RNA sequence: UCAGGCGAUGUUU
DNA sequence: GCAGCTAGCCATGCACATCGCCTGGAATGG
DNA sequence: CCATTCAGGCATGGCTAGCTGC
């Protein structure tokens, strides 16, 4: 390598061969004059040492250093190791036609398309642009065309649009855990220099917008374009191959939006009136003549498909809330109603989307997802849920509780001072008393928040669930939990110790009031412990994943049906406590082995070679089934593969 | 009372705890250490002196030739700081040393012959430290972090746990000197005591014991204790210290005075012992069987024939009893044992012993030290003598000796730097004692055992290495010296010394490239404390333990500031008040407690010293007279807090800040946030960028002033005085006579570093902030540096923000930013880049810099002068040419703008090795700088003389005043004006002599400077000229640049909305930034909300004032109002008596408030809710801190009252235009035909192993096939792909990966043979 | 165009 | 016993993707 | 400068030499 000037950064390989050759030649020379045996032996020794080094430095005693201190890099080096060829240029490698930048939000896209910066596109598609150019003859030769692009003249942008119009790209994020970590999209040309990505797929990428970077690749071969559009465009991953549940579950902003858009007040504008149609419902809410949310009777209409795949109309009156109806306006035809009648928490809307899918196919579900997002942001911003200090309500009896605990601890202290008890059980008494006090505190604060709302009703007074912003953000399921809002309002209680055991004097003060020094000092190492543990945990997990893939690599579903009669007996699992997994979810999606009979004997219920989807599973729950012998990959009788019917539903489809 | 400058903008201050000890200087570490490294100090004591007096004098090989030291001296730099940066050569200073070689006569005692005095021989230069603690190595600005590492001395560790899962614990002990080889003792689970040296192998410690010329009996006598049997007619009377048998049961019968006390099965009891010791007879009855279970102590031999009865280390038996009885030796020496008190460990190891003499001992020693050799006796002798007694190859520090003796409960703290038999033996005794469960192990983590070096230490150690390198050749030539016909400098060689020191500074795990983009960042990255580096440990060989914050970091090492990621708990920052002890430990201040009165006597304490006492926590009220208000109080004693009585206390805290670093003690309201976000916010704050304007953060913490002063990036006047001349370039101050020297009284000038380059390409700059003709006080601000304002630190700006979700545009954490902002240029910031284009003369000929270039555009050429280099001030974009460099073929190698980086060329630099044609533009530039510097020093002398004659006038006023003959005849003709010969006349002569001296020195400095600019400076070998350019981009803000608050609330601006669209208040003002509420209750950084409130309070006071003033209301109203505004609050130490100002002295305060009323907050003592509330109530804004808003889109009313206020946000320096990057088809790596890696190099991304997993996971096949072959490897197929593309035919053809081809070849190089079949 | 060394950045939950 | 056990010694292994910056083989007759 | 030179980990496992049976 010629560096700056007529010098060269030395390569260990060159140095090693050079050493060996010097040694060999001096030796061969000595085999012309018959030096004594001690000489020739020490010489041969040198040479053997040399060759040993060349093949595999280090493996034989102290590695011969190189320039300054380093174990200079040998051939065995150049193969093995985290930087050798196998792991550095064969498994994964660098790639042309690619770019990287910062991502952002842009909530105005349909989720089969993500933004893309204009400069970046132009630079990605230089070839195709040249092509279309000297097709339409606006240019003549390549060199000229290159200069054209350099100029960035007028026609070029139109042509670039033309080549974009249908050609997907792949987006990627670095710590690529699972199959979702790569997806496809269709470009839409944008100013600026950032990538606008549809806000749903953030959850899938596990990628917030706090500066994380994503990379884009471009397919070239026509095969690959089809590959992308048929197997990698986000409109086919709404179900994680991890488990059956969906993955395009909406998240924090939108869930807050819905939760506010559907929740009963008790006495607000526009009450008790009745409304013919969600249409006029929305009309009211925009007019401002009625609450966004107030109990009200309306007429609604729904469609079922109890027929042989054909819809049946019906309609009725319902008792509900304006906003709830307005929500209803969107839902596609074939769905029940009570689904969107309750408070619509996170799990709620998740299950909602799920059932939508597994009754009405795909296209309706996608379009439904997008409508959910739009309406969610709209009404959220309309509401304006904000945090403010006043929200975090310090409880009243907190001081009383903590003083009580103080006194009782002091009494235990006197008891030990009277030598009755021993340090161990003393310690134990104290930890337990603080635990119980903590519980009482948590009860108090959560009570106050959840139920505080108490207002008249055109009658006298009445309590109800609250509109306190923080409790709302919690109960939705958007962010936080009892744990975290507890650390806000009530005392955060107890903290660990460098040993891993626990302190003998808990934190007595929450975050609304400030901590005094020593408390905060403790909390420091409290946090830092996990904060540093996270790296080791990361690494160890990753090593696990690698090892797994390299051992279960070559298993492929090649044959169709081994046609056999084995199986295993799935039963729902219990730990003598309650059932912890219901047979429904443990069996759902796998394939029968021996035809199940009714508990009424000799009354065979399901043929022995069927696949259990929802309706059959529900029939199982009907007839209150015990356990099922079921086909499983562990026992298929294929050769170099695994027969489909022994594997089951392809989750994600 | 406040300084006039302070009066510019006083700051309101909450806070109760009265601060008694002010903040100390923030660079104590750097400056003190280095100032200590370089000084003319007597009596050795840690300097160049120390290293010298160590290494010298060098005596000959008895050739009577002694090379002695005399004295040293450091001259003055050939250059200075400015020109040094400009060129690139280091910033050093000559090293001149007085040595002297004397020669006696042979044949006699010290009969002298001759000496020679090579006065101040040169031995290569060492660098120096600017008065900002920064070095300058090669035009750069590097800094040496201070290292933390294990104190020398000795330690006693558990090694719990992994002990073979036998549930047992081991015990090791380590002696670790400051320079030499280590030493280790440890037990094996079979209770065997072993030593090792530097972790090679294991040997039985008795080996070294015997090695120190000891015998078996010597050793045993020394460790174990004596027990005597005495032969008699019968009953074998034994001697018994009673307490000896306090623990283990005596299975036989024991009587005294006939009276039995103990029998079989009788365990000895406390009353047993008491009555026995009351009896006190130590010649008592014994059986015979029990004795047989012992080990002989000494060595008995036959009565007459003296033949071996029994060697020591031998158990009793029948035959031994018989052969001693036939001797009848009335003395029997044995060694007591007690498994609960006293083990035979040593003697068992003695059993293990292979050898039995000093000689074979040392033999085995060498045989493990260096493997495989016949050991010469005296050779191994000298070797072992050379391990632990070399005055040179081995050394404890004085520090070592101290900590050592202290740990051994010795009495004194001085003596040998090397070991002793007594020392090692005592060590082993301590080890045994702990093995006996008395004496505690000692945790490493305890900062009573970590130690902080610094630059002083580093340079000293390295320099000493250099000297002992030279001394070899020194004594070589000396021993082979001639007859007096030589000279010292003949014998000496600066080459190795300079080599070592340069290697150290310019290349080290410590000496790192100083971050500079932000004043706080500088002053941090100077105080940092790392445990990496030489003589330390590695980024991977440390677990939970050394990372965790031991409970004694308190007040010494900040707990909450540390870079997360790979290395945590390794990059501690040194706390605010922390000081380096005399020895090197970290001591901290405390307040002395008398009987019941808190004296304001500060008092420093180390780590271990703190352990004894008990300390009161800062937040604790008191009755004005050192009386604690309560009588029980929380305190801490020994890693344990509790509540105590009143009389128990010892010492009290200093200030409620002393537990955090400057890296964190700016974060307002820290006391509310969690540690996680506290940390993240601290670092982000460290990464700010200087805006184009500073704007005094509304919500500060009173440390701002301190940091701004202590950094080096602002100008503090060294003497009080009066403004005499302001000018965007310079500032000129007349001094006050009371603080003036008689001679060269004169005045002072401060130049100002104008627009120039950081190490991070940010725009370091300075500005004046004083109007003409104004008083200034000794030690005050004059030149606000980058991101400074009127003397306080200011990083970002304050912005009217509002928490409310909005149409998704703030989905995860995405800030949304109104256009009002980007209009008013309040995040625009400057960047500078340095682009070089060297030129060489190499094979096939020389390069040239003509303006002519083949096959270019005259249009492009238009921006070039006839000399080739662009003018000063063009506006260039990408692709433009800056310098025409040509190659003999002839081919272009011109330097062009990097892609997509606009800007303007602000300055040019040219260098050319001497002996080469200075071309046209070079000459022009040279003459230009010449005129500049001439003007410069000329003006210096001119206005200096102006002031000097003014002072003359001042003098002539008294005594022989002559107004007419004064103001008329030329001021130079003031030698013979009428006045007496008073010392006033003498001082007139003083002024005149300094006049003439200014003249002459001005002359010589002019000349030398001319020659400096005239010469053609050096370069690398093989280069003709170098052309440096400077661009200057003006980055605006735009979608996708990380902004962030001071609480870890990160964010990425995403859409630039038009003024219409931002929500607006009921009164019209829009709101600038919109954050996302959903970000709070998880990242529990609740602080930012309170910050926002208190902000709005401030700005409310503001608008009130601004209205009042635009009303042109009278001053009385303002006095009343502002006075109220400060006087509010429950209780403070602030006290501003606005009734004590002039009417000018106030209106200015108003006009500096009208943007807002800054507010302070000590870290753990700041404001509280009710206080903020009442402040707002003084304002005219609702208590709840929330408002009803309106939506510009619909002009309707949002439903719930939302939160607005002012947050102080920062623009980080991850800028989209540097992250964004792409590639179509660039170069290809040379060894493997793969694309390169990086942005700088026009490389491409890395499609990684996990992505390949991903594609296999989908059914995708063709895609992966492509992205492994066509896009990447095959030369052939790659090109053919490109062709098929441009011809509009999307289709590939595989080929085989060249990389795999390479793998094959490498294996085939190894002895293997891998092939490829063919079916 | 090569290997190091430094920091820094993201993976918080 | 020679069969089996057990202790000690050493081989093997420890996320991914960036972005700056810098700094380099050098020594020794003649 | 051109010819020739040369000092802190942790877990697991797999083995090899003793240790010591019954
Ligand atoms: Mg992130
Ligand atoms: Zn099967």
């Amino acid at each position: 390598v010629p560096l700056d000037g007529g010098r060269f950064a030395t390569s260990d390989l060159n140095d090693l061969y050079r050493r060996v050759i010097n040694r060999n030649n001096r030796l061969k020379r000595l085999l012309d004059l018959a030096a004594p045996d001690i000489i020739v032996r020490n010489e041969k020794r040198m040479l053997q040492e040399a060759v040993d080094a060349l093949l595999d430095n280090g493996r034989r005693g102290r590695a011969i250093t190189g320039s300054n201190k380093r174990p200079l890099k040998s051939l065995a080096d150049m193969i093995k190791g985290k930087q050798g060829r196998f792991r550095q240029n064969l498994l994964g490698k660098r790639v042309d036609y690619s770019g990287r930048s910062v991502i952002t939000v842009g909530p105005y896209l349909r989720l089969h398309q993500c933004g893309l910066p204009k400069k970046m596109a132009l630079e990605l598609f230089k070839p195709f642009i040249y092509g279309k150019l000297e097709l339409r003859g606006l240019a003549t030769t390549i060199k000229a065309a290159k200069k054209m692009v350099e100029r960035e003249e007028a026609v070029v942008w139109d042509i670039l649009d033309e080549v974009i119009r249908e050609h997907p790209v792949l987006l990627n994020r670095a710590p690529t855990l699972h199959r979702l970590g790569i997806q496809a999209f269709e470009p839409v040309l944008i100013e600026g220099k950032a990538i606008q990505l549809h806000p749903l797929v953030c959850a899938a990428y596990n990628a917030d917008f706090d500066g994380d970077q994503m990379a884009v690749h471009v397919p070239l071969t026509l095969e690959a374009q089809l590959e992308a559009r048929a197997l990698m465009m986000s409109t086919n991953n709404i179900l994680s191959p991890a488990n059956g549940e969906p993955i395009i579950v909406p998240s924090q902003d939108v869930v807050l939006g819905l939760y506010y858009m559907t929740r009963d007040c008790v006495n607000a504008k526009g009450e008790g009136m009745v409304l013919t149609g969600p249409k006029e419902a929305e009309r009211l809410y925009r007019s401002g003549l009625a609450s966004l949310h107030a109990r009200v009777k309306v007429r609604i209409t729904e469609y079922e498909k109890d027929a042989n795949g054909e819809l049946v109309a019906k309609t009725s009156l319902k008792d509900t809330t304006v906003g709830r109806a307005i929500l209803w306006m969107i839902v596609p035809k074939g769905l029940p109603y009570s689904i969107v009648n309750q408070a619509l928490g996170k799990k709620a809307i998740s299950k909602m989307l799920n059932t939508c899918y597994r009754i009405l196919g795909l296209k309706p579900t996608v379009i439904f997802a997008d409508q959910i997002m739009y309406t969610g942001f709209a009404y959220a911003a309309r509401s304006g849920a904000s945090v403010g200090i006043d929200d975090m309500v310090i409880p009243e009896k907190k001081h009383e509780i903590i003083s009580e605990a103080e006194a009782e601890v002091a009494e235990i202290q006197e008891q030990f001072q009277s030598g009755l008890v021993t340090a161990g059980e003393r310690y134990n008494k104290v930890i337990d008393i603080w635990a119980a006090a903590n519980d009482r505190v948590s009860k108090a604060m959560m009570d106050n928040l959840q139920t505080e709302t108490v207002i008249n009703r055109d009658g006298q007074e009445e309590k109800q669930v609250s509109f306190n912003s923080i409790y709302m953000m919690a109960d939705s399921g958007a962010r936080g939990s009892a744990a975290q809002i507890r650390q806000l309002a009530g005392m955060r209680g107890l903290m660990a110790k460098p040993d891993g055991s626990i302190i003998e004097t808990p934190i007595t003060a929450n975050f609304r009031e400030g901590l005094n020094v020593l408390q905060y000092f403790i909390s420091t190492h409290g946090a830092r412990k996990g904060l540093a543990d996270t790296a080791l945990k990361t690494a160890n997990s990753g090593y696990l994943t690698r090892r797994l893939v390299d051992v279960a690599q070559d298993l492929v579903v090649t044959e169709d049906d081994c046609g056999t009669h084995e199986g295993i007996m799935m039963t729902p699992v219990i730990e003598g406590g309650d059932v912890k997994e219901p047979l429904r979810d443990r069996v759902l999606g796998r394939v029968t082995a021996e035809d199940v009979l009714k508990p009424g004997t000799a009354d065979i219920l399901v043929p022995r070679n069927t696949l259990l989807h929802e309706q059959w599973c529900d029939l199982l729950e009907e007839n209150s089934v015990d356990a099922v012998k079921v086909r499983s990959v562990v026992s298929c009788d294929t050769d170099f593969g695994v027969c489909a019917h022994c594997y089951g539903r392809d989750l994600a489809r | 009372v406040y300084s006039y400058t302070e009066k510019k903008r006083i700051r309101k201050d909450f806070g109760k705890r009265p601060q008694v000890l002010d903040v100390p200087y923030l660079l104590s570490i750097q400056l003190d250490s280095f100032q200590k490294f370089i000084e003319q100090d007597p009596e050795g004591q840690y300097g160049l002196e120390a290293a010298f007096r160590s290494v010298f004098p060098i005596q000959s090989y008895s050739g009577n030739s002694e090379l002695q030291y005399v004295s040293y001296r450091l001259g003055e730099p050939v250059f200075d700081v400015q020109e040094c940066q400009i060129r690139g050569v280091t910033y050093s200073a000559p090293l001149r040393v007085k040595l002297r070689l004397v020669i006696y006569e042979r044949e006699a005692p010290e009969g002298t012959v001759k000496d020679i005095k090579e006065q101040e021989v040169y031995m290569g230069e060492i660098p120096l430290m600017t008065d900002n603690g920064t070095f300058v190595i090669n035009g750069t600005e590097r800094v040496i972090v201070s290292q933390l590492h294990r104190s020398p001395g000795v330690f006693f560790d558990s090694d719990k746990g992994k002990t073979h899962s036998s549930g047992k614990v081991l015990y090791n002990a380590r002696i670790i000197p400051y320079r030499g080889s280590w030493l280790d003792f440890e037990f094996d689970p079979k209770d065997n005591l072993f030593v090792r040296i530097d972790r090679r192998r294991k040997l039985p410690a008795t080996i070294i014991l015997r090695a120190l010329n000891y015998t078996t009996e010597q050793i045993l006598d020394l460790f174990f204790e004596k027990v005597i049997f005495e032969i008699r007619d019968n009953k074998l009377q034994m001697e018994l210290v009673p307490e000896r048998l306090r623990g283990e049961t005596a299975s036989f019968d024991i009587e005294a005075n006939g009276k039995v006390y103990v029998e079989k099965g009788r365990r000895i009891t406390a009353r047993h012992i008491r009555q026995l010791e009351k009896d006190d007879v130590k010649l008592i009855e014994v059986p015979v069987e029990y004795i047989a279970g012992k080990v002989v102590a000494k060595d008995y031999i036959d009565e007459s024939t003296g033949e071996l009865i029994c060697a020591a280390n031998m158990e009793l038996s029948l035959d031994l009893l018989a052969k001693l009885s036939q001797s009848g030796h009335k003395r029997i020496e044995t060694l007591f044992t007690n498994d609960l008190d006293h083990g035979p460990y040593i003697s068992e190891t003695l059993r293990v012993d292979p050898t039995n003499d000093r000689l074979s001992a040392l033999v085995e020693i060498y045989r493990m030290m260096r493997p495989g050799e016949p050991p010469t006796r005296e050779a191994a002798e000298s070797l072992f003598e050379n391990l632990f007694f070399s005055e040179d190859r081995y050394d404890l520090s004085a520090v070592g000796r101290m900590k050592f003796n202290r740990s051994l409960l010795r009495e004194e703290i001085e003596g040998s730097g090397i070991l002793s038999k007594d020392d090692i033996i005592d060590v082993m005794k301590k080890l045994i004692d702990i093995r006996n469960g008395k004496g505690e192990v000692d945790d490493i983590d305890h900062l009573g055992n970590r130690r902080i070096r610094s630059v002083g230490e580093m340079a000293e150690n390295q320099f000493r290495v250099g000297l002992v390198r030279v001394e070899r050749a020194v004594k070589e030539r000396l021993s082979l010296g001639d007859l007096d016909t030589l000279m010292p400098q003949d014998m000496i060689n600066a080459k190795p010394i300079s080599a070592a020191v340069k290697e150290f500074f310019g290349s080290s795990q410590l000496s790192q490239f100083m971050d500079q983009n932000n004043p706080l960042s500088e002053i941090t990255h100077k105080r940092r404390i790392s445990a990496l580096g030489p003589g330390g440990l590695t980024r991977e060989r440390a677990g939970f333990e050394v990372r965790d914050v031991h409970p004694t970091h308190y007040g010494r090492v900040c707990p909450i500031e540390t870079p997360e990621g790979p290395n945590i708990g390794l990059i501690n920052s040194l706390s605010v008040y922390a000081q380096t002890n005399e020895y090197g430990f970290l001591e901290t201040p405390y307040r002395k407690v008398t009987d019941g009165v808190v004296t304001d006597e500060i008092h420093y304490l180390s780590a271990i010293e703190e352990g004894n006492y008990v300390i009161a926590q800062a937040n604790s009220n008191l009755d004005e007279e050192g009386h604690f208000v309560e009588d029980l109080v929380t305190c801490r004693s020994k890693g344990e807090s509790s509540l105590f009585s009143r009389d128990q206390v010892d010492y009290m805290d200093v200030s409620t800040q002393q537990v955090v670093s400057v890296g964190a003690s700016l974060i307002p309201f820290l006391e509310h946030d969690d540690a996680n976000r506290a940390l993240m916010g601290a670092n982000m704050q460290r990464q700010a960028v200087p805006t184009l304007r500073a704007d005094k953060p509304l919500v500060g913490t009173g440390m701002e002033r301190a940091v701004a002063v202590d950094s080096g990036v602002t100008a503090v006047a060294k003497r009080g005085g009066v403004v005499q001349y302001v000018d965007a370039s310079r500032i000129v101050i007349k001094v006050n006579e009371d603080e003036m020297y008689p001679g060269e009284a004169g005045i002072d000038i401060y130049n100002l570093t104008k627009y120039t380059r950081s190490n991070q390409n940010t725009c370091i700059n300075q500005m004046p902030c004083v109007s003409l003709g104004e008083p200034v006080e000794r030690g005050d601000v004059l030149a606000d540096g980058p991101s400074t304002d009127l003397g306080e630190l200011a990083l970002g700006q304050n912005m009217r923000v509002a928490f409310m979700p909005w149409n998704g545009y703030n989905f995860e954490d995405s800030i949304l930013v109104s256009e009002r902002v980007v209009q008013e240029d309040r995040f625009t910031t400057i960047h500078i880049q340095e682009l070089a284009c060297v030129s060489r003369d190499t094979k096939l000929g020389p390069e040239e810099i003509t303006a002519d270039i083949p096959n270019v555009g005259e249009a492009a050429l238009s921006k070039l002068d006839e000399s080739g280099i662009v003018y000063i001030g063009a506006e260039v974009t990408g692709g433009d040419i800056l310098v025409g460099k040509v190659t003999p073929k002839v081919k272009d190698s011109s330097l062009r703008v990097p892609n997509g980086v606009s800007g303007t060329v602000i300055d040019v630099q040219v260098f050319t090795r001497d002996g080469v044609e200075k071309d046209k533009r070079a000459l022009e530039i040279e003459e230009m700088q010449l005129k500049q510097a001439k003007k410069d020093l000329s003006e210096e002398l001119q206005i200096l003389e102006a002031g000097l004659f003014s002072r003359i006038r001042a003098v002539l006023v008294a005594g022989g005043v002559e107004a007419e003959k004064l103001d008329k005849l030329p001021r130079d003709r003031w030698l013979e004006l009428g006045l007496t010969d008073e010392e006033k006349q003498n001082q007139l002569e003083q002024l005149a002599e300094q006049y003439d001296e200014l003249k002459h020195e001005f002359e010589k400095k002019l000349e030398a400077k001319r020659r400096k600019i005239t010469q053609g400076d050096d370069l690398a070998p093989g280069v003709l000229k170098i052309v440096k350019v400077y661009l200057a981009v003006k980055r605006r803000i735009q979608p996708g640049d990380k902004m962030a608050g001071r609480h870890g609330n990160k964010g990425v601006i995403s859409k630039i909305n038009p003024i219409e669209d931002m929500p607006y208040d009921e009164n019209g003002t829009p709101v600038d930034i919109v954050l996302n509420p959903l970000g709070v209750p998880s990242r529990m950084n609740i602080g930012q909300i309170l910050e926002t409130h208190l902000g709005m309070a401030a700005k409310g006071i503001g608008d009130k004032i601004n209205a009042m003033l635009k009303q042109q209301q009278e001053v009385a109203k303002l006095r009343e109002f502002i006075q109220r505004a400060y006087d509010l609050g429950a209780d403070v130490r602030q006290k501003v008596d606005l009734s004590t100002f002039s009417d000018e002295e106030v209106m200015r305060l108003a006009e500096n408030l009208r943007k807002g009323m800054p507010i302070a907050t000590p870290v753990f003592d700041g404001a509280k809710e009710a206080e903020i509330k009442e402040l707002l109530k003084l304002g005219d804004l609702p208590t709840s801190g929330q408002i009803r808003l309106y939506d510009g889109r619909t002009g309707e009313q949002f439903e719930r009252p939302v939160t607005v206020g002012y947050m102080y946000m920062l623009k980080l320096n991850h800028l989209v235009d540097d992250k964004m990057h792409a590639r179509s088809t660039g170069s290809y790596s040379l060894v493997t035909q793969q694309p390169l890696g990086g942005k700088a190099q026009f490389g491409g991304q890395r499609f990684g192993e996990m992505e390949v997993w991903a594609l296999e996971a989908y059914g995708a096949a063709y895609t992966l096939q492509e992205m492994l072959t066509v896009k990447s490897d095959d030369v052939n197929g790659r090109t053919k792909m490109y062709k098929n593309i441009v011809d509009g035919n999307h289709q590939m053809e595989p080929g085989m990966p060249e990389s795999f081809n390479v793998l094959l070849k490498e294996i085939r190089s190894l002895g293997i043979n891998i092939e490829l079949e063919d079916e």
